[PDB]
């Protein structure tokens, strides 16, 4: 949920999880880090990415940049999305995973 | 000159304060105010510049001069502290 | 703090190196830390002028001041790190993007929005150690006391991103003028994937890059640091193929000269020298000690340029030799060049009488191999290299030069002379940052060159449609190139064929006299010159032959220009250009280190390096021109290295105490070879001062002597008005009190001769001498910041005086001269580093007419190195003695005493500025009815336009 | 002091006036202004500024009178005019070239004499030593320099190191009989000292790296105590030398065979110096010379290998 | 690619396929993804020691070994084999 209501912050929340996002995005393209492991760093961005944009959508209230058309494609550069799974995005290493693949 | 004044705060809320709490507010003093926001060198002679300037004649008169018979910061690039800047 | 007197752990480049490995390796190491100790100075310095200061209530930094050369970062962030490439352990990209507020000072704005791709910039973060509501800094104490560096990462610039986020690649700048909104900008940035890999092979939950908060950019001169290492890295690990004539004396083995035409198998005997002779007389000057003689068939009377010479000396056959009872012979043959015009063109020509050490030089620089010549001040330097480049592009057409040099300065200079000659316009090509801003009236950057190609092939289709209309051909045959193209060669060539025809088998004894005046097919084309034909079937059909390669030149023109509409992008379009229609290519040695990794890439080939200012190139510098192209074979193609400097003069700048002078970087490869001995030519006259003048510095070269002009001249015989002598060393007693004066680690300053220099040059002023031909002059930099403020008082605040030429150090006057030179030498308890003799030639070459030296004597008098030159200032009073009766210019000559009056000897700084005040008094009334007439016919003659 | 006694004998501003030569000043000069305040680079500096070598030392040189005081001060003003680096150092031999061949030579031996020298003077000899090694453009000192490194230094090799040799390279082995039929008798008188120098310098840099091992740099029983620093100079300034020696193909060609047999390297990376604190800038010297010491090249070829190359003649090496 | 292994252009096959696989789209069009063109290239480089010369055919092998954890002993004995068939069997023993 919205931790703050003031515009300012919800830019600044919505820049702290894409900072957040990108150390695990890290995380998950090392190999030495175990199927459980990765796939529930897997779970953590996809919710990061989930939540940037619910973020994205209090700024669009609270009068703000609207960021979805300003949303480059480079996100969905290392996340594809499977036909079945409309809205989950796999990176890294987990491409690699049998089945997955 | 212009019956105006400028005043810059140390932060935007003093200002943001005292902008709502004074903007088309009566005040003694001015009635209502109306508010918006927005050395020479030892021994040198300078040389007098002519008034309103701002080639050589092919003859010249020579002035009868005859020679004569701690030091301080005077110019930027003597000081240390705006050498540095 | 290194003195010379111990060891380090440091690499030398002492003359000679094991291997090529070798050689690049001790470059790679002693390039990678001076570069690494010109960032600290450069981020020290710009960290101090931000002011950063900890916030009174929060836990970040805020900076409180301003710098040209970095911004405070509004945001970063990692956009993609691409998977290793096949064989790579490092990420392919790492892009960053950097957000900045640019600020609203517009020539800063420009700046920033010129960055481009391979520009080098680096991501900072920094805090203070000391807590004040806004803090001075002292460079008198450690940078590491007062602020903390916690973070620095390079970056590549990529290029700005637009209001979507595409990339403004460098091409779109010249036409996407459309101004971004706000003041905000993006970057995208490329950083290291070695260090991203370094960064992460600890582990992170904590990152490095989320904590950046200025970006800082480096100056157009120290950009190319890391393509400079980037290149020597790929050098160590590929093959490298130095030429096998090129490589032993790059590692200074074998014979020195084992590079030199005299003993390499490949040099040609036989040399068109197109223009470089203005007359048979000339030639026979030019080789003295040789028997010149016209071959068979030709008279003295008619010998006329052009020459080709043969140089019997250079076959390799036993029949042919120096055989006794003869000189060494040299056979002149003149070339009768059958015009390509009937047009009146009179060709561009070389106008320049060189000396016989210049033609030296100049039959040097087109024989293959390698050519050094040493160019002492005013000795012709320039026109020698343009004569190489000129004489090269008619003997070889095919083949392409790359010029190389240290200064976009020189490199102007250049240009500005080859337009001069015969060189075509569209095969000139200019390269640099400085391209957006090129002084010459013609624009011969990339961009600038296309749109010349754009222009004239518009004008010559314009020639293809006149061309149809005299032959009454209809159809759209002017429309394109192609379709000219085809025109030419069923139409045109057909008609053509068919007048040679009639001449050939019919005109020669069987038809009418003057009938070509009749068959002749393009009189329609030539309309606007008259009598094109006189009536003679002779002498008709030689100016047929020329009317016709006026046409065969247009369709040749268009044919190259055919693929300007096939490339119809900004940058494909130069990519054709850079590589194919470019004959002369000329890059500053900095630019030519960053565009390599390009160069390579587009296959762009040259064959004759020619560089200028090569003792001022770093020897890391040098090399690198050789390798921008790629060896098709196991040997590279480069046929000609010239390098042209002056040993004798600075070195480059290394700033670095022990990389200076352990390491020996302030070595050039110009001046290493020189000290290995490899054959160099000396030119040995000089036309550019006064022998006076000349004779301060002449004595540090073998032969070096002057031009007869020289002698001649009425600049050179006339006196410096107001003076009794041309040139003077002038004794500076102390001012105040104190001789020099030192307010910082080695940044010296004397203000009694900042004061004497400014009473000096308002005496000059006063006498009519025009600001722009004198500059001030001082060895240390410390003394040329107090020489600016005290003119920037004392002068530029008064519009009679004005402000000297410029005020510079001698360093970077090196290259530079002027009419009269005020030089101030600083020091006053011990001799300076002008003990460096390098430091002494240039700063004693920089004066044409007058050089006024104000210094300690008893400093400099006592000195061995200088010994040559002060035995000359003792041949004249220690004191400033002046004529003040002699308005500029006087018909005085420059050795006699003058007649009106008598002279005042200046005794001191005190008594100078006393004097200049009375004199500029006195005169007042009479210098400013001058000017306010100067200023009135100024403004009532641009009235009317 | 040195501007008063430079003004009356030498300085060229009285040469009119300056007094006749008296070559007992010249020890006077060494022992009070250079030896005594160990080598002060004031005094030195304004000694050097004074030409007292271009206008007093070297003139006036003759070798049946150069006393140890006149031929050190010598090397000290020619430290002097290469720590300056801008200058052409070897300017007053060039002119008066006669004596320098007995100037160089008493300064080698002065290099291998133990008694008598100081440290500090001992590192000023290996300094000039360096000095004469790095220039070798100059051909008045390349000549002397060439001699010390030339193929006769084979003779310190072993029988079985000198073998190695003459089957990597056949035509060697026919060039060192034409040397030993020579050597043994044709100018041996000298030829023995130049091609036994660089044998005994080496032999004289390990008793300076011994005498620092802590059970041999105890005090005297006599009551002098020696300073580390000089020592530890002399050694940094020793590998700056081998490095020099090794990084230039016409030496290192004879002298990396002597470099390894000798075992140097063995010497230095065991010495206790290498351990210490103070020796860590001898340490990073010791680590440059290793590097040299087994650089990719084949000296007596001068071509250079691929590291395909040496790690495939690594791989054979090892195997048999 | 077809056409240069036909050719026994082998190293500019190799180089080719090289380029293919640091493409990164999931599949290429004649239906093979980037693990398997790169198979195929472990498969070239490995079975053809003598005819490869622009690949340093060890370090793509291990750049095998890190990453594709489910196939390490294969490829430990692909880059042995690699050694086997260059008859370089010293180097054979130390993979």
């Amino acid at each position: 949920v919205k931790d703050c209501r003031n515009l300012s912050d919800a830019e600044r929340f919505r820049r702290e999880i894409v900072r957040d996002a990108s150390k695990k995005i890290t995380a998950i393209q090392n190999p030495g880090l175990g199927e459980f492991k990765l796939r529930d760093l897997n779970d953590e961005v996809n919710r990061l990415i989930k939540l940037k944009h619910a973020w994205e959508q209090r700024i669009r209230e609270l009068g703000g940049t609207d960021y979805r058309k300003y949303a480059q494609k480079e996100l969905d550069a290392i996340g594809r999305e499977t036909g079945n799974s409309r809205g989950y995005k796999y990176f890294g290493a987990a491409k690699d995973l049998p089945g997955v693949r | 000159e212009k019956g105006c004044a400028f005043i810059e705060f140390t932060t935007r809320e003093a200002a943001e304060r005292a902008a709502e709490r004074s903007f088309n507010k009566t005040f003694i003093k001015g009635k209502r105010l109306t508010i918006r926001w927005g050395t020479p060198v030892p021994s040198v002679p300078i040389l007098p510049v002519p008034d309103g300037l701002a080639a050589a004649p092919r003859s010249l008169v020579v002035p009868n001069v005859r020679p004569v018979k701690s030091s301080s910061i005077y110019y930027p690039s003597q000081d240390p502290t705006r050498l540095g800047a | 703090n290194y003195t010379g007197d111990g060891v380090l752990a440091l690499d030398k480049l002492n003359l000679q190196f094991l291997t090529l490995h070798d050689y690049l390796l001790r470059n790679f190491n002693l390039f990678q830390l001076e570069s690494t100790y010109e960032i600290r100075q450069d981020l020290e310095d710009v960290l101090f002028r931000m002011k950063p200061f900890q916030h009174e209530s929060r836990n970040e930094t805020v900076f409180s001041g301003w710098a040209r050369m970095a911004l405070q970062i509004d945001h970063f962030q990692i956009s993609e790190v691409a998977k290793p490439l096949v064989g790579e352990k490092s990420p392919a990209v790492v892009r960053g993007v950097v957000t900045v507020n640019i600020g609203r000072r517009q020539d800063i704005r420009q700046e920033w929005e010129n960055l481009r791709k391979h520009d080098v910039c680096f991501l900072v973060a920094c805090r203070s150690r000391k807590s004040a509501s806004g803090l001075k800094f002292d460079v008198r104490r450690p940078f590491s006391e007062q602020i903390e560096v916690l973070s620095v990462r390079g970056c590549d610039v990529e290029g700005m991103l637009d209001q979507d986020g595409h990339l403004l690649e460098e091409f779109t700048a010249w036409e996407k003028k459309a101004k971004i909104p706000g003041d905000l900008r993006k970057f995208r940035l490329l950083l290291d994937p070695n260090q991203y890999r370094i960064d992460m092979e600890q582990g992170t939950k904590d990152d490095i890059y989320d904590t950046f908060n200025l970006i800082v950019r480096r100056d157009s001169k120290t950009n190319n640091f890391k393509a400079v290492l980037q290149t020597i890295r790929d050098l160590l690990n590929t093959e490298c193929v130095v030429p096998d004539w090129l490589t032993d004396v790059i590692l200074g083995y074998g014979e020195p000269d084992s590079a030199h035409y005299s003993k390499l198998s490949s040099a040609v005997p036989e040399l068109d020298f197109n223009d470089t002779f203005l007359s048979f007389a000339h030639v026979k000057e030019s080789f003295p000690g040789y028997k010149i003689e016209l071959a068979d068939g030709f008279d003295e009377k008619e010998a006329v340029p052009p020459f080709k010479l043969e140089f019997k000396e250079l076959e390799r056959r036993q029949d042919v030799e120096i055989k006794p009872g003869e000189l060494r012979t040299i056979l002149v043959t003149p070339l009768t060049r059958k015009k390509v015009t009937p047009y009146s063109y009179d060709p561009r020509k070389n106008q320049v009488k060189f000396t016989p050490s210049q033609v030296e030089a100049i039959k040097s620089g087109m024989q293959p191999g390698l050519t050094m010549v040493v160019g002492p001040p005013g000795t012709g330097k320039t026109d020698v290299a343009v004569q190489i480049i000129s004489n090269i592009y008619h003997n070889w057409p095919n083949q392409r030069t790359l010029i190389v040099t240290h200064s976009n300065q020189a490199l102007n200079q250049l240009f500005e002379k080859i337009i001069a000659l015969d060189v075509d316009e569209r095969h000139l090509l200019r390269m640099g940052h400085g391209e957006e801003a090129l002084e010459t009236e013609k624009d011969f950057s990339r961009y600038g060159r296309v749109n010349y190609v754009l222009k004239e092939r518009l004008q010559l289709l314009n020639c293809v449609e006149k061309l149809a209309k005299a032959l009454k051909i209809v159809g759209d045959v002017a429309y394109t190139c192609e379709n000219a193209g085809y025109f030419f060669r069923f139409s045109v060539c057909r008609v053509w064929e068919e007048f040679l025809a009639k001449v050939t088998s019919k005109g020669c004894n069987k038809l009418a006299e003057g009938i070509i005046s009749e068959i002749f097919p393009f009189t329609g084309f030539f309309k606007d010159i008259p009598d094109l034909f006189s009536g003679n079937n002779s002498a008709d059909l030689k100016v047929a032959h020329s009317c016709w390669r006026h046409i065969e030149q247009i369709f040749e023109k268009l044919d190259e220009f055919r693929a300007f509409e096939l490339l119809r992008n900004g940058r494909d379009r130069t990519e054709y250009l850079l590589v194919k229609e470019a004959k002369i290519i000329a890059m500053t040695c900095t630019h030519a280190a960053l565009r390599r990794n390009e160069l390579v890439k587009l296959g762009f080939r040259y064959d004759n390096i020619v560089m200028e200012e090569a003792a001022q190139i770093l020897e890391v510098e040098t090399f690198i021109p050789l390798l921008l192209q790629n060896p098709q074979d196991g040997h590279n193609r480069l046929k000609r290295w010239i390098m042209i400097g002056d040993h004798h003069q600075l070195p480059p700048v290394v700033q670095n105490q022990a990389f200076q002078k352990y390491s020996n970087m302030e070595q050039s490869l110009f001046a290493r070879l020189v000290r290995l001995s490899v054959p160099n030519v000396q030119l040995d006259r000089q036309g550019r001062a006064r022998a006076q003048i000349a004779e301060l510095y002449q004595w540090r070269y073998n032969g070096l002597g002057n031009l007869p002009h020289v002698d001649g001249l009425p600049q050179f015989q006339n006196a410096n008005a107001g003076f009794a002598f041309p040139f003077q060393f002038i004794d500076i007693p102390d001012f105040n009190g104190h001789g020099e004066t030192q307010p910082s680690p080695h940044f010296y300053q004397n203000l009694g001769e900042a004061e004497y220099a400014c009473a000096l040059y308002t005496y000059m002023r006063i006498l009519g001498y025009p600001a722009e031909k004198i500059s001030i002059l001082t060895t240390y930099n410390g003394q040329a910041q107090l020489i600016r403020d005290v003119f920037q008082r004392r002068c530029d605040t008064n519009p009679l005086i004005g402000m000297p030429a410029k005020v510079s150090t001698v360093d970077k006057y090196q290259g530079q001269q002027n009419d009269f030179i005020i030089l101030s030498l600083v020091k006053t308890r011990n001799i300076g580093h002008i003990r460096d003799v390098r430091r002494l030639v240039v700063a004693l070459s920089r004066a044409r007419l007058g050089l006024y030296v104000l210094g300690r004597s008893k400093v400099f008098m006592d000195c061995l190195e200088l010994t040559p030159a002060m035995r000359i200032f003792a041949k004249y009073p220690r004191k400033l003695v002046i004529l003040p009766f002699e308005a500029h210019p006087t018909i005085r000559k420059w050795n006699e005493r003058s007649k009106d009056g008598e002279p005042m000897e200046i005794q001191d700084t005190l008594h100078m500025t006393h004097f200049v005040h009375e004199f500029y008094m006195s005169n007042l009334p009479a210098m400013r009815d001058a000017y306010e007439q100067a200023m009135n016919e100024y403004m009532e003659s641009q009235r009317l336009l | 002091t040195i501007s008063a006694v430079a003004a009356k004998f030498w300085a060229p501003f009285t040469a009119e006036t300056h007094e006749n030569f008296d070559a007992k000043l010249i020890d006077t000069i060494y022992d009070n202004e250079m030896l005594k305040t160990s080598f002060n680079s004031r005094k030195i500096m304004m000694l050097e500024f004074s030409q007292y070598l271009e206008a007093y030392l070297w003139p006036n040189y003759v070798p049946e009178k150069a006393s140890k005081a006149w031929n050190m001060s010598i090397v000290v003003m020619i430290n002097e005019k290469f720590r300056e680096r801008n200058l052409d150092s070897w300017n007053c031999f060039t002119k008066k070239s006669e004596h320098f061949p007995h100037f160089f030579k008493s300064i080698l031996q002065l290099s291998l004499q133990e008694e008598g020298l100081a440290s500090s003077e001992h590192c000023a000899l290996l300094t000039f030593l360096v000095n004469a090694f790095g220039s070798v453009e100059t051909p008045i000192v390349h000549k002397e320099t060439r001699k010390l490194v030339s193929i006769e230094i084979w003779a310190g090799l072993l029988d079985s190191q000198r073998e190695d040799l003459f089957k990597k390279q056949k035509k060697l082995k026919k060039i060192w009989e034409n040397v030993r039929q020579k050597m043994t008798a044709a100018a041996a008188d000298n030829n023995e000292f130049e091609r036994t120098y660089l044998w005994n310098l080496i032999e004289k840099f390990k008793r300076v790296l011994n005498s620092l091992e802590p059970n041999e740099a105890q005090e005297s029983e006599e009551g002098e105590v020696r300073d580390p620093i000089d020592s530890i100079k002399y050694c940094e300034r020793f590998i700056e030398l081998l490095i020099d020696l090794e990084s230039i193909l016409q030496t290192r060609r004879f002298f990396n065979s002597v470099l390894h047999s000798s075992h140097i390297l063995t010497h230095c990376l065991l010495s206790s110096l290498i351990s210490t604190d103070a020796g860590s800038l001898f340490f990073q010297l010791v680590q440059l010379l290793k590097f040299y010491a087994r650089f990719e090249i084949d000296d007596l070829s001068g071509r250079q290998l691929t590291h395909k190359e040496v790690s495939e003649q690594h791989y054979q090496s090892v195997t048999r | 690619v077809e056409y240069l292994i036909e050719r026994d252009q082998i190293d500019e096959a190799a180089k080719e396929l090289t380029t293919l696989v640091n493409q990164d789209q999931n599949v290429s069009e004649k239906g093979r993804t980037a693990h398997q063109l790169w198979t195929q290239l472990c498969d070239l480089i490995s079975k053809n020691p003598v005819k490869i010369f622009s690949l340093n055919v060890d370090a793509i092998i291990r750049q095998g070994i890190y990453r594709y954890t489910d196939q390490v002993g294969f490829l430990w004995c692909s880059l042995a084999d690699y050694y086997i068939r260059s008859a370089e069997f010293e180097r054979a023993r130390d993979v």
